[PDB]
């Protein structure tokens, strides 16, 4: 009756996490360590940007084929992609006004990798860093709105 | 911090030190006029104002009285 | 029986028995002297 | 007595994991340690849900709350009869001895402790509000 | 509301030349409900049904919204803080644990809104939608026949 | 042996002197009143066995003699209302003609003017128009008689004086010890193949030899003083060969195992009478006797006295895997030491039991002129449904009083109830999460069309015409067991419902049960019920897994389950007892079952119930659910004022009462917003100054008056939230479908 | 860590939490509760929330006055 499988997070079980298969099955770490999010190492204006694209690619969906322009044949994807262009715009003030918000008390303690050793706390996460997110994903986000109705207008099996 | 004030009332119960899940509490001898003990509140700066003390006084009214003020990150029971 | 008398004279008891009175005197009386809107008798 | 300096190679109670445990707080301002000893393994229930087995000698346990760690302390106290003490721990490394401040328990005497916010008074002989109006910060009369 | 009830019902029956409704009607408190607040109440709610609307629209809308509100209120009346704060701690752990989002953190902690802020803001939601509710079935009662 | 027979010879004096001593079981309650808290505590704990005693002996003994005593009480109730049918009924009459004539059991005395409530309903009768269903009840055991009703209630009243009797032979005489209690595996032995197995077959042989009979006799025209008596089929042979052939045969087929001789009485035929509307009692006789197979073989599955069995400790103790640790070691001890849990699972599956009873009895009605009896059946699928969430909310509470006080981490180390405790806060913050997008996704979708409609765009709506929101997996559903008798049950002549799709049966011109259509509304009210279900199983799993701790009160199980607070501090810490989890997953529960009643009424009054007056059906409503669902206004307005015509207006009637308690009801729930929205502090500061007035005069009483406890304000006020709302229902539905149906 | 929105409590900009907010915006025109109030600067801003209340009123008012002549009949 061996081989538990979910065990407290580092070992430490008081801290309170318990790591578990959706949360350290490698195929998810790998995944979840792979998305522009935690590539701590990369300048935040271009995981702002990778995110940016994939968020307002994929939120012009919803404004085109259930908005309340849907059923007019060529002003459904035109009103879509300029509601998910504004929708984008006001998600990157809100990202600005985060990055005001949060960024100023300078937190003191380092981080660890689950496995021993100190990193660098992700620039990501400073002022400049934030501000720099935000614009990349205000760019992404416009881009990716933009690709979208290029999708709608060019993909062969579009409906 | 919330006040935590203790009157002249006091008997030296000791209950409500037994009671205050903070350790708020404590009891000191002769600083009351009284007998042996009388109650004390050093550390009101954990108090989080549950009033398990003045429920466990006996006197009437209340020697020990939590009045409350402004709130903390302990003073609300935070552990985040 | 001096226990039961003193578990007849508790208050639910005492009230049940007196409300039961009340109410069939009331009952009987609205029976007897039917739809009684004022005292003219 | 003196105070004692929190020794950091005591061992934890054996225990599973939780979801109760430490969050960011502990990372960010404060968390609090909590160390006894005990004559046998037993196993006790911890304040954050959960059954953990104590070990026999000294046992060190993390908590983000001063409240758990007194909530544990009247468990050990009166279930165990056990003598722990616990301290406030900082991200900085400080470490704070808070719970027997004076070494014995505040339920009991130990005659060197200073008594504070001790009013001199009956509750009934505080002023009214309008003597203490407009005295900077809003209080009350029992200041 | 008693006030405004007895008032605009008299004057309902006044306006219609059918004082004798309320005459006849007020006496009991099945006749408030049935030839006041169920009566009046039809074009009220008709203003949009399955077949269209009506300029009553926005007051059958507001109707609902002031219904709406009022049963809100009774959240923050009858459910009280710490229900709430134990929630709220739960919360705070599924988002420090979650990940892609535990990079947005707070900046203020969240807690339950306190015993007096809740009894604050359930009378507010609860006077809100009294007052929304009985405007929208005033206006449209009386709009709608006059 | 380790399963014998042990009890205490006179355990307990019977004597009247703890009678004249009130709060006798309490040590706090033994030294009389002060306060009228007092006269309140004596009611909160006088079946609160646990906190009398703490030893689990006398515990268990209270508990059994309790039984015995509810036993007698449901005894005497069943003889009184089969009484009231013997003495106070038109079911003889109901009997020769039950499409015409409105069951009735309750006569009214003409005494304040109140004899207006003994209403017309049939047969050369006037009284209260019943909704129990006894008369259908009765029918199918094949009454066709007053004289029997009257002995079956002479039987009841005689088993209630056993029960009572009972009661105290097992408390004051022969009380059992707590190893007796203990026997869990022979409890469970014969209460499956005993309780549920010996009773399962006797009915069937009831029906056998007495109901299938003298039904088929009434479904075939004759008047019931013409059919034979039971006692007549059971000695004659030959009268029950003349109705069912294979009797001629014997019992042989059966010890043959030429058991398909038995198809005349012993059928799968599925669906409904055609002549009653109900189902085939012959189905329902192989029904009974399959079950009874089943839960006698099941019944000799646990190990007793012999080696043969299982240990219920062993199966628990071997099924844990890589996920769940030590796995259910230590259950086996939880549930034999603590009544609660035992409490809570019970409740639980009894109250599950109850709405799957609602559900599964509108859409196969068992009993003859049930289903167009639209009364009968719309109060029983609301009674069914409102008992079962009472009992559910009840589990919850009773498994927080387990996790309060009977719960021990020395036998729960690292098992099923410690690891859940371990990541609760996982657990209810998923759960959270659900009930929020739960919420979202199904009310603010009545929003959204609100909203539309109201904006002048029904194309924008989730409608069947605009954005349809096909519940496709409960219409894939549908139509695999309406296609069953044809590929995947060949032996059922037809499926267990008409509500999976076919024809509809129609009796006395009335719809018995037709097809139930599904559409967007169904999808929409479906979610709905997911949601509120969703949010009380959110607070008393929150109230059952912080019962013990929480992150704001780590010490929680020491205030006890029932504690109004720990004080305004940490912020304010009202209702972080579990008691107070109850106290709101009771109003959750509430608002759940009132919608679930009011989609079950709307449903069935406009897409089943109602008239074939030509070739082609009438609905109720007119068919109004589909279009008018889909809105909050619809249900107000298609649903709630629409079908209140018939409460509102029913003054003059028979049905009077039912608008005066619809108004009383009202009254009521009102009058719990006292108790809800208030607290103690206002009103002990008015009976300080009331008080006042009573010793300037001097009557102020020995017996201080003290405002409601805290937590007695809380169960107050939700005790008069669910009467009035529950009782305004009650109202509502039935004199709107006791007039329309 | 201390906040600077309730200007007007030092305990309230102290707070770390969301009840900060709600008890800055509810605790705003209890000047009587500010930190370091006197009686004469409590009157003075009374006198000019009230001059405020009346610059409102009027303007709704006139809000009222356009509207009508612009849109209405
Ligand atoms: C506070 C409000 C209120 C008031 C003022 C009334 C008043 C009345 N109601 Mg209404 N009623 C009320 C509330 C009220 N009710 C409520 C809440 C309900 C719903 C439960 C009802 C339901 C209701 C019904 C259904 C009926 C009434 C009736 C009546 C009448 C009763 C006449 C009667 O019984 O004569 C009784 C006459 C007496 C003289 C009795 C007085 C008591 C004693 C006996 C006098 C003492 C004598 C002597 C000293 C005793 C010696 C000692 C003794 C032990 C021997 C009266 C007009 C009845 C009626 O006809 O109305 C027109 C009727 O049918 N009411
Ligand atoms: C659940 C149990 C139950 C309930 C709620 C009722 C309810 C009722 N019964 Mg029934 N009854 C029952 C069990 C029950 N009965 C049983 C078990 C028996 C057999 C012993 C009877 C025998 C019986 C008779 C013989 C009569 C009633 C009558 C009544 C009515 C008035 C009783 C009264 O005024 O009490 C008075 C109470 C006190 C004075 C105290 C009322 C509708 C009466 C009725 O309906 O008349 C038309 C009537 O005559 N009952
Ligand atoms: C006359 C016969 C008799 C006598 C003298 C006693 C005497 C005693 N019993 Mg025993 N008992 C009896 C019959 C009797 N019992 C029966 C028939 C049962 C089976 C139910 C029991 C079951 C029993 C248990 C389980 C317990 C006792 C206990 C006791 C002691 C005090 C009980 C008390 O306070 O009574 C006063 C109580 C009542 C009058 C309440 C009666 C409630 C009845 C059963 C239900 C009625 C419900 C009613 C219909 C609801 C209506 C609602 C309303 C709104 C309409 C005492 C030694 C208790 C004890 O501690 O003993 C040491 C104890 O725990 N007895
Ligand atoms: C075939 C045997 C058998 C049968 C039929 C039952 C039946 C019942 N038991 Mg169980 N029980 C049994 C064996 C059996 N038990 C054994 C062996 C033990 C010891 C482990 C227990 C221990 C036990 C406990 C601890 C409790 C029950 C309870 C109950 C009742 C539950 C309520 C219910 O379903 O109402 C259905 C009602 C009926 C079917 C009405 C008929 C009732 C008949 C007369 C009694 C059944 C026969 C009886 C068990 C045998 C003794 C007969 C007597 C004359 C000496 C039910 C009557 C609960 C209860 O309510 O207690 C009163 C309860 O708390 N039983
Ligand atoms: C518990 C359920 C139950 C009961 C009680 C009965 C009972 C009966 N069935 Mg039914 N039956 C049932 C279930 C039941 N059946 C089911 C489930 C099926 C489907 C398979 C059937 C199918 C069926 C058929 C097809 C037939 C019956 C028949 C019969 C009768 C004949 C009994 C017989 O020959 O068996 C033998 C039984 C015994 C020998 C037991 C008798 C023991 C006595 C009581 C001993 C007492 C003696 C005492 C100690 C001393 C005297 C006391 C005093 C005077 C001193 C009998 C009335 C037959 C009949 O004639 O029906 C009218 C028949 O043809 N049954
Ligand atoms: C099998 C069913 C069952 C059983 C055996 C128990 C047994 C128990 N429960 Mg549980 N409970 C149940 C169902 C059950 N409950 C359900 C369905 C609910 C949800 C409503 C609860 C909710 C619940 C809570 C929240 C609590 C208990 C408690 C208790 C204990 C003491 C109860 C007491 O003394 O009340 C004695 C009886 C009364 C006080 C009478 C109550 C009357 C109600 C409120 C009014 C309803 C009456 C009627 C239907 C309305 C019309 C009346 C008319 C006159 C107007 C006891 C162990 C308590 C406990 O263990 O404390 C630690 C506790 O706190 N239970
Ligand atoms: C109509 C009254 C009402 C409403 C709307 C709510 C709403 C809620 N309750 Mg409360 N509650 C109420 C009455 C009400 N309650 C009462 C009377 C009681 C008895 C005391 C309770 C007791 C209670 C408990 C005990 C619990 C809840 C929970 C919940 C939540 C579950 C649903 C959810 O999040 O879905 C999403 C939100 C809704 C369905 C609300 C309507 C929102 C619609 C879709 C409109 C959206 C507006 C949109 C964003 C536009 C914004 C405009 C902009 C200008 C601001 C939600 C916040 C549970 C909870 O918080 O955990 C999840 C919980 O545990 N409630
Ligand atoms: C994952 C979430 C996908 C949901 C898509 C959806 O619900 O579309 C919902 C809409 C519904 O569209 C509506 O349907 C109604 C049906 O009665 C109406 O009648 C109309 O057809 C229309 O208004 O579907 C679409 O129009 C878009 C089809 C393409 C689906 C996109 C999937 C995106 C990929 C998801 C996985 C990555
Ligand atoms: C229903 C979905 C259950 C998902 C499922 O398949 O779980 C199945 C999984 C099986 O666990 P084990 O095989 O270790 O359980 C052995 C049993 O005997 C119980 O101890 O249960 C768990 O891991 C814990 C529950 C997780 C609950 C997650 C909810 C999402
Ligand atoms: C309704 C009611 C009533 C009545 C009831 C009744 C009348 C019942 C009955 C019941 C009965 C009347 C029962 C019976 C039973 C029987 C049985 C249960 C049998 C069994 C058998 C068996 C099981 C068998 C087995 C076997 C075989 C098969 C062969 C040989 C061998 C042997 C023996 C083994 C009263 C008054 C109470 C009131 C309430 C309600
Ligand atoms: C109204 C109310 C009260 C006051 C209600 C009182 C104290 C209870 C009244 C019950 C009855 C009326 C008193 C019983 C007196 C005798 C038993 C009755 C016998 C004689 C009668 C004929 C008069 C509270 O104490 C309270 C506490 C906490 C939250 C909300 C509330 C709340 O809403
Ligand atoms: S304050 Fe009250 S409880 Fe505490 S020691 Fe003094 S008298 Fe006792």
């Amino acid at each position: 009756k061996k081989a538990q499988v979910i065990s407290p997070v580092n070992g430490d079980p008081f801290v309170g996490m318990l790591e578990t298969p959706v949360t350290s099955a490698p195929i998810v770490a790998t995944y979840l360590s792979n998305l522009p999010a935690y590539r701590t190492g990369v300048a935040p204006v271009l995981r702002g940007v990778e995110i940016g694209l994939a968020h307002g690619f994929l939120l012009a969906g919803p404004f085109i084929k259930l908005g309340p322009l849907r059923n007019v044949p060529e002003t459904a994807e035109i009103a879509g992609s300029l509601s998910a262009a504004g929708l984008v715009l006001i998600l990157a003030l809100c990202l600005s006004i985060y990055g005001s918000a949060q960024f100023q008390s300078t937190p003191s303690i380092g981080v660890k990798t689950l496995s021993g050793r100190s990193v660098a706390r992700d620039p990501l996460f400073s002022a400049d860093g934030w501000s720099e997110f935000a614009a990349g994903f205000l760019v992404g986000g416009e881009a990716g709105v933009a690709w979208a109705y290029v999708c709608t207008q060019i993909l062969p099996y579009y409906s | 911090a919330h006040i935590v004030k203790i009157y002249d009332t006091c008997i030296g119960c000791t209950q409500c030190v037994r009671a205050c899940p903070l350790d708020v509490l404590e009891m000191v001898p002769w600083d009351g006029c009284k007998a042996s003990q009388m109650a004390s509140a050093p550390r009101t700066e954990d108090c989080v104002g549950c009033k398990r003390c003045e429920t466990a006084c006996p006197t009437d009214f209340l020697s020990v009285r939590v009045y409350l003020g402004s709130e903390s990150t302990r003073s609300m029971g935070l552990s985040y | 029986m001096k226990d039961f008398t003193t578990y007849l004279s508790t208050a639910p008891v005492i009230a049940t028995i007196w409300f039961t009175f009340t109410a069939g005197l009331l009952i009987e009386i609205n029976r007897y002297f039917p739809d009684p809107l004022v005292f003219s008798f | 007595w003196t105070v004692p300096t929190l020794n950091p190679d005591t061992p934890s109670p054996i225990f599973g994991g939780s979801t109760g445990g430490l969050l960011r707080k502990a990372q960010t301002e404060e968390f609090y340690v909590i160390t006894w000893e005990a004559k046998k393994e037993q196993i006790f229930e911890m304040p954050t849900g959960g059954a953990a087995i104590m070990r026999q000698g000294p046992n060190l346990l993390k908590f983000g709350k001063k409240e758990q760690c007194l909530a544990l302390t009247t468990q050990l106290r009166n279930k165990f009869k056990l003598t722990p003490c616990f301290y406030r721990v900082f991200p900085d490394g400080k470490v704070q001895y808070l719970h027997p401040a004076d070494g014995v328990y505040p339920e009991k005497v130990n005659a060197g402790r200073v008594g504070a916010n001790q009013n001199m008074r009956r509750i009934g002989q505080n002023v009214n509000p309008i003597k203490v109006k407009f005295s900077g910060r809003m209080m009350s009369p029992a200041e | 509301g008693w006030v405004t009830f007895y008032w605009h019902w008299k004057h309902l029956t006044l306006w219609q030349g059918n004082v004798a409704q309320f005459d006849e009607s007020s006496t009991y408190l099945m006749g408030w409900l049935r030839d006041y607040l169920w009566l009046n109440s039809s074009q009220l709610i008709n203003g949009y049904n399955p077949f269209g609307m009506n300029s009553l629209s926005v007051w059958a809308w507001t109707f609902l919204f002031g219904h709406l509100i009022y049963a809100t209120g009774f959240m923050f009346l009858i459910s009280w803080r710490g229900y709430w704060q134990e929630l709220i701690e739960t919360l705070v752990w599924a988002h420090e644990k979650t990940p892609l989002a535990n990079l947005v953190y707070w900046k203020d902690k969240p807690v339950a809104l306190s015993i007096v802020q809740a009894r604050l803001v359930g009378l507010a939601h609860f006077s809100v939608g009294y007052i929304f509710t009985y405007a929208a079935f005033l206006i449209a009662s009386t709009s709608g026949r006059f | 042996k380790k399963v014998k027979i042990a009890v205490d010879r006179n355990p307990v004096e019977t004597s009247f002197e703890k009678w004249a001593k009130p709060g006798h079981f309490s040590r706090t309650l033994s030294k009389g009143p002060n306060t009228t808290t007092w006269i309140w505590n004596l009611h909160a704990d006088a079946h609160d066995f646990d906190s009398h005693t703490s030893d689990l002996e006398e515990i268990s003994r209270k508990v059994f003699s309790a039984h015995f005593g509810q036993l007698g009480i449901i005894f005497i109730w069943l003889s009184g209302m089969y009484f009231h049918g013997a003495r106070f009924s038109n079911y003889e009459a109901w009997l020769s003609d039950p499409t015409h004539i409105k069951p009735s059991a309750q006569v009214v005395w003409p005494i304040v003017g109140q004899e207006i409530l003994n209403g017309d309903v049939g047969g050369g009768f006037q009284g209260i128009q019943i909704t129990s269903g006894f008369f259908q009840l009765w029918r199918a055991s094949g009454i066709t008689s007053e004289l029997q009703l009257y002995t079956t209630a002479i039987g009841g009243l005689v088993m209630a004086a056993a029960m009572f009797f009972a009661g105290w032979f097992h408390y004051h005489k022969a009380a059992p010890k707590l190893e007796w209690f203990q026997n869990v595996e022979s409890m469970l032995n014969h209460h499956l193949g005993g309780l549920l197995g010996l009773g399962s077959l006797a009915w069937a042989g009831h029906q056998i030899h007495v109901s299938l009979p003298v039904n088929k006799l009434l479904d075939a025209g004759v008047d019931p003083k013409e059919i034979p008596l039971p006692h007549d089929l059971l000695l004659n042979r030959a009268i029950m060969a003349d109705l069912y052939p294979s009797f001629a045969k014997g019992i042989a087929p059966f010890f043959t195992l030429n058991w398909s001789e038995y198809s005349d009485f012993l059928t799968f035929k599925g669906g409904l009478n055609p002549v009653t509307g109900g189902l085939w009692l012959s189905d329902t006789a192989h029904h009974h006797v399959a079950i009874a197979v089943l839960f006698l073989v099941a019944g000799h599955m646990y190990r007793t006295n012999w080696g043969i069995g299982h240990s219920m400790k062993e199966i628990l103790e071997a099924h844990r895997g890589p996920f769940t640790g030590e796995g259910h070691v230590g259950l086996y001890e939880i549930l034999t030491t603590s009544w609660h849990a035992q409490l809570a699972i019970n409740l639980a599956l009894f109250g599950s039991l109850s709405i799957i009873v609602a559900h599964h009895m509108y859409a196969m009605p068992p009993y003859p002129y049930l289903a167009t009896d639209y009364g009968t059946q719309l109060s029983l699928f609301t009674h069914h449904t409102w008992i079962g969430g009472f009992c559910i909310v009840g589990a919850g509470a009773h498994a927080a009083i387990f996790m309060v006080r009977d719960y021990d981490p020395t036998n729960n180390y690292n098992n099923l109830l410690d690891r859940v405790i371990r990541h609760r806060d996982a657990i209810i913050s998923h759960l959270n999460w659900v009930c929020i997008f739960l919420g979202f996704h199904s009310f603010g979708l009545y929003i959204h069309n609100d909203t539309m409609s109201a904006l002048g765009r029904p194309q924008d709506m989730f409608s069947d015409t605009a954005i349809q929101l096909q519940p496709v997996f409960a219409q894939w559903i549908q139509n695999t067991h309406f296609l069953a008798p044809q590929l995947t049950a060949p032996n059922a002549l037809a499926a267990t419902s008409l509500t999976w799709g076919g024809d509809l049966v129609a009796v006395g011109g009335k719809v018995a049960m037709m097809p139930i259509s599904l559409g967007t509304s169904d999808f929409m009210v479906h979610h709905i019920h997911a949601f509120t279900i969703h949010v009380t199983v959110l607070i008393l799993l929150k109230g059952v897994l912080f019962a013990r701790s929480s992150r704001l009160i780590p010490d929680k199980a020491n205030l006890g389950f029932r504690f109004p607070c720990d004080g305004p501090g940490r912020g304010g810490t009202c209702q972080v007892s579990a008691w107070d989890h109850v106290f709101l997953g009771l109003f959750w529960m509430y608002n759940s079952l009132s919608i679930v009643i009011f989609h079950f009424s709307w449903k069935m009054q406009s897409d089943v119930w109602g008239t074939v007056t030509a070739s082609g059906v009438s609905h109720i409503t007119g068919g109004n659910f589909a279009q008018s669902a889909n809105t909050i206004n619809g249900w107000l307005r298609d649903f709630l004022w629409a079908q209140s015509s018939q409460v509102i207006q029913s003054y003059g009637s028979a049905l009077s009462a039912y608008g005066l308690i619809f108004l009383g009801a009202h009254f009521v729930w009102a009058f719990s917003l006292m108790f809800l929205f208030s607290g103690r502090g206002y009103w002990q500061e008015l009976i300080e100054s009331i008080v006042w007035a009573h010793n300037k005069l001097k009557v102020a009483p020995a017996i201080q008056p003290r405002a409601l406890s805290i937590t007695q304000g809380r169960a107050v006020g939700v005790a008069h939230y669910l009467l009035g709302g529950i009782a305004t229902t009650w109202s509502f539905f039935l004199a709107r479908i006791i007039s329309v149906g | 860590a201390t906040k600077l929105f309730p200007k007007f409590s030092q305990g309230l900009a102290q707070d770390p939490t969301t009840r900060r907010i709600w008890y800055g915006l509810a605790m705003a025109h209890d000047f009587e509760s500010h930190d370091g109030m006197t009686e004469e600067n409590l009157y003075q801003k009374i006198f000019a929330s009230h001059f405020g209340q009346l610059s409102i009123i009027f303007l709704w008012t006139s809000g009222n006055l356009f509207h009508v002549a612009w849109q209405g009949n």
